[PDB]
Order: structure tokens, then sequence, then C-alpha cells
């Protein structure tokens, strides 16, 4: 989330933590854990937010400038970004899977 | 990695570049200082032979069933597949692909 | 060569003949020359490890055209060939022969 709005998370954006006896299925958000990557605002985008804004046209005397939403932004040059943080109930190692190309893995 | 497949290099193989020499019909017997466009009709063969090496990667897999394997149909055909017909054309019926073992990701 | 296929061996590998040594139930107090006939029921569980070192003719052909090889069926199916079923068991749902190479005569 941004800033002053703790409350609003991506709707499968975090890593979300069971506390002690939750539910497996339907579990009430005072019986979960919800993380928070707001460390990364500084680096990387909102996830409920946009990217950015980009030109949509070619404005001209008689066409107004239109702008398009970015809502999703693979890699440009001079991106940089943060990983999301881990936790200590959170998982520790991943195999990168065996293929051709990966991205940052 | 180049998108029609293959393997991308920076210094890839040099191109390998071929001319026959020109040889000019006689000239006049007073010069001309003008370039020479009366050649004599020429072409040339031979033999190129290529060589390559290449390193295979080996299968190591623990799987139990049998893979797919590219085979040559058992039925029978009026010609071989990959093979020339009667009249000497060499043919390639389909192309084979490079993807038939498997490995886990 | 034996009829049902495989390797005539003069000296083959030989039998190798397990028994669960008999373990007499307790014996009367007064002899008996009779041989005794009351045993403890028993049986016995071990693992069992052979080791056979195979060596391999590797074909050496000029064949043009792609040979004919064993390989699973690509198109989907409830099981795996070779593979085990829900319920658990193992089966083998084909013979596979040996001769899918070719050489002259």
């Amino acid at each position: 989330h941004k800033d002053d709005e703790e409350r609003f998370f991506p709707s499968n954006g975090i890593l979300i933590f069971g506390k002690q006896n939750a539910a497996r299925d339907n579990a009430d958000y005072s019986d979960v854990m919800l993380t928070s990557e707001e460390e990364i605002k500084t680096t990387n985008p909102v996830a409920t937010e946009e990217y950015g804004i980009v030109a949509d046209n070619l404005q001209q005397q008689n066409t107004a400038p239109q702008i398009g939403t970015v809502n999703s932004q693979g890699a440009l040059p001079g991106m940089v970004w943060q990983n999301r943080d881990v936790y200590l109930q959170g998982p520790i190692w991943a195999k990168i899977p065996h293929t051709d190309g990966n991205f940052h893995p | 990695s180049p998108l029609m497949g293959g393997f991308g290099l920076k210094h890839p193989p040099p191109q390998i570049l071929i001319k026959n020499t020109p040889v000019p019909a006689d000239p006049p017997t007073t010069f001309n200082q003008s370039k020479l466009n009366s050649f004599i009709t020429q072409y040339s063969t031979g033999q190129v032979s290529v060589e390559i090496e290449w390193e295979l990667q080996k299968e190591n897999s623990k799987r139990w069933n049998p893979e797919i394997q590219y085979t040559s149909n058992y039925y029978k055909s009026t010609s071989v597949d990959f093979a020339v017909n009667t009249e000497g054309v060499y043919s390639e019926p389909r192309p084979i692909g490079t993807r038939y073992l498997t490995r886990n990701l």
C-alpha cells in the first residue's frame, strides 16, 4: 500500500500467515496475519496502483492528447526494484526451475 | 536467443565470401581509361567441407516409464521418409523438432 | 540358444536356495526318537539386491533415414503406461521387444 493506507492490501499480492488454530478454510481476518511490503514503496510501485501513464495517441491541433494507464509493466532499462521480504514464518529458498531463460530468478 | 531458434552468438561463424575473379576479354589495342566491361564468361565449381563439433548434454533421468522418442513410421509407404523418390528428389517430409526427452521443472 | 529367448549358458547364474531354519516347539520332557514335527510358526523377510553388468554393442550405422524407435504414445490417457494406477497396481501394458534398430544382412 502507499502512505497512510495500511488497511489496503492486494487481493492476492501478499503473504498471509495463519494464527495458531486458524481454520484451513474461510478463516476470518482476525485469524490470519497479513504481511506488508510497504518498505519497498521507495523503489517498487504500489501493488494496487498503476505503474504510470503513457501516451495513447499523437496529439495534433485538432486531437487532444490522450493518456493510457499502465496497469502492467514489464522490465524497462533503468528500472530498479526490491524483492519481497522474508519472514520468520516464511520460506527460505525455492528451486529455480530448469529453463532456458528466467528474469531475476 | 534468436527468435527463429538456435544459438545467439556475439561472434558467430564468420561469413565466407567467394567470387570468381573477373577475367577480361581482349581489351582494345588503343588505351581506354574506362573500366573494362567485356569479360570472359566464367563460373567455378568445387567441393566445400564443413566440420562442426557439438557438445552433448546427456540425459540423467530417473523417469520410470518410457520416454517419447522420435521414430519413423513402421507402416508401409510408397517411399522411405527422408530419402529420394523415383526421380532422385530428396525430400524432408516433416519438420523434426528437438524436444522429445523430458525433465522436471 | 534357449527357445523362449535369451542367453544359453553352460554355467548360468547359480540357483540361490533359501530356507527358514526350523525352530522346534517345546519337545517332550521324556525322550522320543521320532523326528520332531512341532515347530514354531515362522517366516523371514529381508532385502535382496542383484547387480548385473551388461556389455553393449553400439550401433554403427550409415542409414540415412530415421530408425524405428520404441516410444511412449504422445496422446493423453487415463494412466501412464508402465506406472501404477489409482490403486497402486503396477502394470506392464505391452511386451516391449528388443529389435528396433536395423542392420544390413
